[PDB]
RNA sequence: GUAAAUUUAACUGUUAGUCCAAAGAGGAACAGCUCUUUGGACACUAGGAAAAAACCUUGUAGAGAGAGUAAAAAAUUUAACA
RNA sequence: CUGAACUCCUCACACCCAAUUGGACCAAUCUAUCACCCUAUAGAAGAACUAAUGUUAGUAUAAGUAACAUGAAAACAUUCUC
RNA sequence: CUCUUACUUUUAACCAGUGAAAUUGACCUGCCCGUGAAGAGGCGGGCAUAACACAGCAAGACGAGAAGACCCUAUGGAGCUUU
RNA sequence: CUCGAUGUUGGAUCAGGACAUCCCGAUGGUGCAGCCGCUAUUAAAGGUUCGUUUGUUCAACGAUUAAAGUCCUACGUGAUCUGAGUUCAGACCGGAGUAAUCCAGGUCGGUUUCUAUCUACUUUCAAAUUCCUCCCUGUACGAAAGGACAAGAGAAAUAAGGCCUACUUCACAAAGCGCCUUCCCCCGUAAAUGAUAUCAUCUCAACUUAGUAUUAUACCCACACCCACCCAAGAACAGGGUUUGU
């Protein structure tokens, strides 16, 4: 009835052995999935208007500046795809939703810290457990066989993506920091009233309206940034350079999807469909893909002639 | 009030009155005082009334006990085992006669709220109503919107 | 602000006896193998720790008598020697603290 | 908000915090084992590790001598640091101290820890020991290990 | 067949269902026509809910109500059915549904002019 | 909305009361009784 | 047709009034306003008018797992033209 | 058709108005005489408390809340910090 | 101040010890409209609705506190002034 | 209704609501050429400035703006704040009175308590409004003067939501003064075909178009390792990591 953990009863000799054993199994399992197209892939249909393909899960490496050919400076966020695989596929009818969904998980984690039901799910899948699992709505033609890895080249420079992540958590906060309230004067007689809400309602109603802005927990919630341009792709390290900043702290997992904004509808005609298969790819992609307007690091210094 | 007290259903003792009527009062125990104004009416009841009352009720054994007491009492016991004690303190001879006659006529069941003013073990002769009592039957017992011989 | 009405014992029992207010059962208690007294898994046994502290204090009191004053920390290593023992080869050049008792079985000479 | 704030708020402010930690560190150098509130020992442990590194620079390094002069309030301990403690750890690159939680303090139920410099002459603490290799689970794993090593050599 | 209910008069345009989310500005008013296209069972459900007694049994009674917008009924629901209730409204026949016997039985009431273009 | 000023059934502005069908029939029923009373008091 | 009335004897409390209908006065043919007058109701019960002192029905007191009633529900839909 | 405490039905009947007024009973206490497991007839009177921001005492609620306290290590010798 | 931000101490929050005060008819203590001694958590019509802590907030409970000090009244007082 | 108390102006803070609309949208009429206007219908999503004197709400004035709307909410809101004014006890001036003392007068000064028991509420998860610039164009219009609309492109402000590469306050981090993202709709009328009424008639006639969204999709979605440790998670609790438990 007392709780236990994985190495509680292990001896000095067995702890290193177990760590090495489980570590090697994880690496071997990841290496066995590197050839999706030689392992009975599902049908690869052509892209059609109205088709929605799967997205990725990436990690927020940090922020970096790049310069366009006109000389403007744009700061970008580095998003690295780490151990991203398709986990589960649910048909349109069974999802209970308008479209079929594809579950994707990224970032490998320790098996010792996962639940039994989760562990046995990954055992039949033949993959190590993932820190985060996200559900992507897709069309029938875009279905991918579970266990297929996904890379950063799935996204190509010049397209727009939507990034969703949990924001930085600031805990319980006052109305000034949380809601941008003006507060009260510092001097001129103010008595213990500088950062207080003030009046929260009118006298007649005799109650506080639901949804009233009050002190409370701030941050640590899911937010989406829409219409972020993909400036550059690094195929060697699988890092998607995206315009602007994304929600959440660096080293957090983010959900990357094709942009939903109406202006960017039906721009996937030239994008990999259903995804990018590096093994299938006839000609290996260059280590860096650049948008036409980006100043590449080795390009000559800008001249306005 | 009804919610603040117990209740029972109307009933009888051993189906009394069905085959024959049996008086349920079984014993009466009087406790009078030779001296004492409280028992004046009880002493006069023992002189002229108790003897004639016993002649009419040969199935009730009456025990008259004369002893010093401030409150004379009559204790009635019934065949079902119920025991009832009623004070006759300062009651007139006529008042006591009425009380004693009432005790003779009671069954001995608890004098509490009776849920229904009637009782029956055979409430239905033609069959108690059920949801199908007045529903017609259909050919082959087919349900609404049911394809037969598919 | 003052209470508008007395709070009933019924309301108070709900607050006071909420499972959040109750003491939680500890599942990390175990028997110390050395001494048999109870201990928590992540905490040193109180019985064994006290035993070590009592011997540590006796040695420190002896160190005091040898130093015989404040600001007299030695510039050499120290060894504790018990009745019936003599300095080893690796105990030469070290301050010797002598204890008038037999070496405790749990205090292995190193 | 205290994201990435690595130091605790102690004592009466920043200066008092250093002085509180310095007294703890001075006691440790003299006695080589002390007990104090868990949080304070955890804070002081980092300084106790770095002090040895300064001691390893030697008594001729003027910067090391100034550091030791500040942190050791009892000047007889400065020779001990350079000539006793630092030579003892000559062959180690770190891990000079061990910190263990002890039962809560009686008076105020404060969480408590014992800290000591490894290699001292004091009676050894009842250190936690991992299960024997001869236990049922460990023997079953030894079999699995033996089996995996034999299959690799083949 | 709750999707095929019929209102008399202009109730499709005039009858309004009012709700409030509870937030400031949360008052919502939709016509029966708008509600019907959004939720094909809401109208019948709301009519029943308002007719049931306003007590704690009401929501229990609602669990025994099974509304389906079309003829499709789950097989389990179909197997337990006992009796179908007669439709309260008699559906009037369209002019194209009358048999020639019925048309012939109704007399011609007037004689149109032979030279009228019609 | 739809408030009646002050108290409902008094004062200048009042809640309108309408005459139902059965209220009319009730009055006519008693008018018939009194009409007959007139007759039997005439002789 | 009815059963009260006056007188004798001995006393207390009430003497800060509300709405409704009606006849008027004041105000502004305002007031849930103010002032008199005739009557009613209320300040006592029950039913009704949605909740309801003042509108309507109805009063004399208990029990009943009977019955006949009183007052008692709001109706209405519209512009052609020589 | 439904629908009152109106009316009828079986049995019973002093048993639904503030101030005020008339009347019938009565708890406990003491005294006279009875009674003698707690009474009777009378004579008396500090003779009856859901309410006076009542008086005294007990214990609740607010509440285990507001608030309050001991510089550090150590051999308890001593030393250190301020 | 535009327009606020960061840090330290206090308080704070959690653990341990000790342990008050005003307040309190009873409470099994929702929202909207309407009603009403005329501004309803408690009435009518609707809607909402498993139970139970901790931390915040100050719109309401015509919140607590002081038998309103303003105003009027009492054949109620007192101070001062005076032809 | 309230005097065994329902705290009295203006401001600060945060605002909820009505539309009888100040700006932005859509329309009919004009003594509407155009640009500006006037007037009415429809529209309450969004917005509706900063200063000088004054206690002021107002008012006047300065500079702007697409516009600086009207009202209700205990003349919203003091258990959130402010106390210049009004309206106690002191004092002066003019005036009244024999005096005490007084006057809608002016003037200087003058203590704003509460530890939250109950109700309510504490991330409406996420579609954006507006000005200006270039261009159309010196075109349509007009005697001339003057001078657009629609589409197209760019750049800003505000609002909402995020972030730290640089700059700045700063420095394992939090921030703005910095940077990044931001997507539907408005129903007033204007027109055909065509009856009652064999023309005509946009029709509370049957009907046809401008003319309409099941507002869209998006977000969220597994769970007895869990004693302990760490944490960009956090008041506690919860949450993430430990394959980083000498
Ligand atoms: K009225
Ligand atoms: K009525
Ligand atoms: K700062
Ligand atoms: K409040
Ligand atoms: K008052
Ligand atoms: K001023
Ligand atoms: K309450
Ligand atoms: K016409
Ligand atoms: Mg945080
Ligand atoms: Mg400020
Ligand atoms: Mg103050
Ligand atoms: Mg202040
Ligand atoms: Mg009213
Ligand atoms: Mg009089
Ligand atoms: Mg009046
Ligand atoms: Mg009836
Ligand atoms: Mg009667
Ligand atoms: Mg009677
Ligand atoms: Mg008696
Ligand atoms: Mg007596
Ligand atoms: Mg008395
Ligand atoms: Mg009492
Ligand atoms: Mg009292
Ligand atoms: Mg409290
Ligand atoms: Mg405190
Ligand atoms: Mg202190
Ligand atoms: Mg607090
Ligand atoms: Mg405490
Ligand atoms: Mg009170
Ligand atoms: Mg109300
Ligand atoms: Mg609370
Ligand atoms: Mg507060
Ligand atoms: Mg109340
Ligand atoms: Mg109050
Ligand atoms: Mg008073
Ligand atoms: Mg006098
Ligand atoms: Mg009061
Ligand atoms: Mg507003
Ligand atoms: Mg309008
Ligand atoms: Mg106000
Ligand atoms: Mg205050
Ligand atoms: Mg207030
Ligand atoms: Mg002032
Ligand atoms: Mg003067
Ligand atoms: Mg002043
Ligand atoms: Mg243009
Ligand atoms: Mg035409
Ligand atoms: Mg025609
Ligand atoms: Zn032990």
């Amino acid at each position: 009835k007392s709780g236990t953990w994985w190495d509680e009863h292990l001896s000095e000799e067995n702890v290193p052995f177990i760590k090495q054993l489980v570590s090697d199994e994880d690496k071997a399992q990841l290496a066995s999935k590197l050839c999706p197209l030689k392992d009975e892939p599902w049908p690869i249909h052509p892209w059609e208007p109205g088709s929605f393909r799967v997205g990725l899960i990436a990690l927020k490496l940090g922020m970096m500046p790049l310069w366009t050919k006109d000389g403007q400076k744009h700061v970008v966020t580095l998003l690295q795809v780490q151990d991203c695989h398709v986990l589960k596929y649910t048909s349109k009818e069974n999802c209970n939703g308008k479209m079929a969904t594809l579950s994707v998980g990224g970032k490998t984690v320790s098996r010792f810290r996962k639940a039994t039901s989760i562990l046995e799910f990954y055992r039949e899948l033949g993959l190590p457990p993932k820190q985060t699992v996200k559900i992507f709505n897709i069309t029938d033609n875009a279905a991918i066989k579970p266990g297929t890895p996904l890379y950063a080249a799935h996204f190509r420079p010049g397209q727009y993506v939507d990034v969703t992540a949990k924001t930085i958590g600031k805990g319980f906060q006052g109305v000034m920091k949380r809601w941008g309230f003006k507060g009260q004067p510092a001097t001129h007689g103010q008595t213990k009233t500088h950062r207080r809400p003030g009046a929260v309602a009118t006298g007649d109603i005799g109650r506080v309206w639901p949804g009233t802005k009050m002190p409370g927990k701030m941050g640590n919630i899911y937010r989406t940034e829409y219409g972020l341009k993909v400036w550059r792709i690094n195929t060697k390290h699988n890092i998607i350079y995206v315009n602007g900043s994304v929600p959440g702290h660096k080293n957090c997992l983010v959900k990357v999807k094709d942009s939903k904004l109406p202006a960017y509808k039906d721009l996937g005609k030239n994008l990999p469909f259903p995804t990018y298969f590096p093994d299938g790819d006839e000609e290996e992609l260059p280590e860096d893909l650049y948008d036409e307007n980006v100043c590449q690091p080795g390009a000559p210094s800008i001249t306005f002639a | 009030t009804a919610r603040g007290t117990p209740s029972r259903f109307l009933a009888s003792v051993l189906h009394n009155g069905l085959g024959r009527y049996v008086q349920q009062l079984q014993r009466l125990s009087f406790s009078v005082s030779r001296d004492g104004a409280s028992s004046r009416g009880a002493r006069e009841f023992v002189e002229r009334e108790v003897i004639d009352f016993a002649r009419r009720n040969p199935g009730v054994v009456i025990y008259v006990n004369s002893r010093p007491c401030c409150v004379p009492r009559v204790v009635a016991e019934y065949l079902n085992g119920a025991v009832r004690e009623e004070s006759i303190h300062c009651k007139s001879v006529e008042e006591i006669s009425t009380l004693v006659q009432k005790l003779a006529d009671q069954s001995g069941l608890d004098v509490i709220r009776i849920r229904k003013p009637f009782h029956t073990d055979n409430p239905s002769i033609q069959g108690q109503w059920h949801p199908f009592t007045n529903k017609p039957t259909t050919f082959r017992g087919l349900r609404p919107r049911e394809v037969q011989d598919p | 602000a003052a209470p508008k009405n007395r709070r009933t014992i019924e309301v108070n029992r709900c607050r006071r006896r909420n499972p959040q207010k109750l003491i939680k059962v500890k599942n990390n208690i175990d028997v110390c193998p050395e001494c048999g007294h109870l201990k928590q898994k992540h905490v040193l046994c109180a019985y064994c720790y006290e035993k070590v502290c009592k011997e540590t204090a006796e040695i420190r009191r002896q160190i005091g008598k040898q130093e015989g004053g404040p600001f007299k920390a030695p510039t050499i290593e120290t060894v504790v020697l018990y009745t019936g023992e003599t300095p080893s080869e690796q105990d030469q050049g070290k301050r010797i603290i002598e204890r008038d008792r037999k070496r405790p079985s749990w205090f292995t000479q190193n | 908000i205290s994201h990435g704030r690595v130091f605790r708020r102690m004592g009466l402010g920043p200066e008092s915090r250093i002085h509180l930690l310095r007294n703890l560190l001075t006691g440790l150098v003299r006695h080589e084992r002390i007990e104090a509130p868990w949080a304070r020992v955890d804070e002081m442990r980092g300084y106790a590790e770095k002090l040895i590194d300064y001691g390893k620079l030697g008594d001729t390094n003027e910067r090391a001598m100034r550091m030791a002069d500040f942190w050791l309030t009892e000047k007889d301990l400065i020779p001990k640091l350079f000539q006793v403690l630092a030579p003892r750890y000559k062959d180690q690159t770190g891990g000079y101290t061990r910190m263990l939680q002890i039962p809560n303090r009686s008076l105020d139920r404060a969480k408590m820890a014992v800290i000591e410099y490894k290699g001292n002459c004091l009676p050894p603490l009842p250190l936690p020991r991992r299960d024997s290799h001869l236990t049922l689970l460990n023997q079953l794993l030894q079999g699995l290990r033996q089996d995996l090593r034999q299959s690799q050599e083949a | 067949n709750t999707r095929h209910i019929a209102f008399s008069g202009n109730k499709w345009e005039q009858k309004v269902y009012s709700s409030h989310t509870g937030y400031p500005g949360g008052f919502r008013q939709v016509t029966a026509a708008q509600l019907h296209l959004r939720d094909p069972v809401a109208i019948v459900k709301l009519a029943i809910y308002g007719m049931l007694p306003k007590n704690l049994h009401r929501r229990t009674m609602m669990e025994r109500l099974h509304l389906f917008p079309d003829e499709y009924i789950p097989e389990d629901i179909l197997k337990n059915l006992v009796e179908e209730l007669p439709q309260p409204r008699k559906i009037p026949k369209r002019l194209d549904e009358y048999t020639q016997e019925e048309i012939d039985a109704f007399p011609r009431l007037w004689t149109p002019p032979e030279d009228y273009r019609l | 909305r739809g408030r009646i000023p002050g108290r409902q059934w008094i004062g200048k502005h009042r809640r309108p009361r309408f005459v139902s069908l059965r209220a009319k029939q009730n009055m006519i029923r008693r008018l018939e009784i009194e009409a007959e009373n007139h007759y039997w008091l005439s002789m």
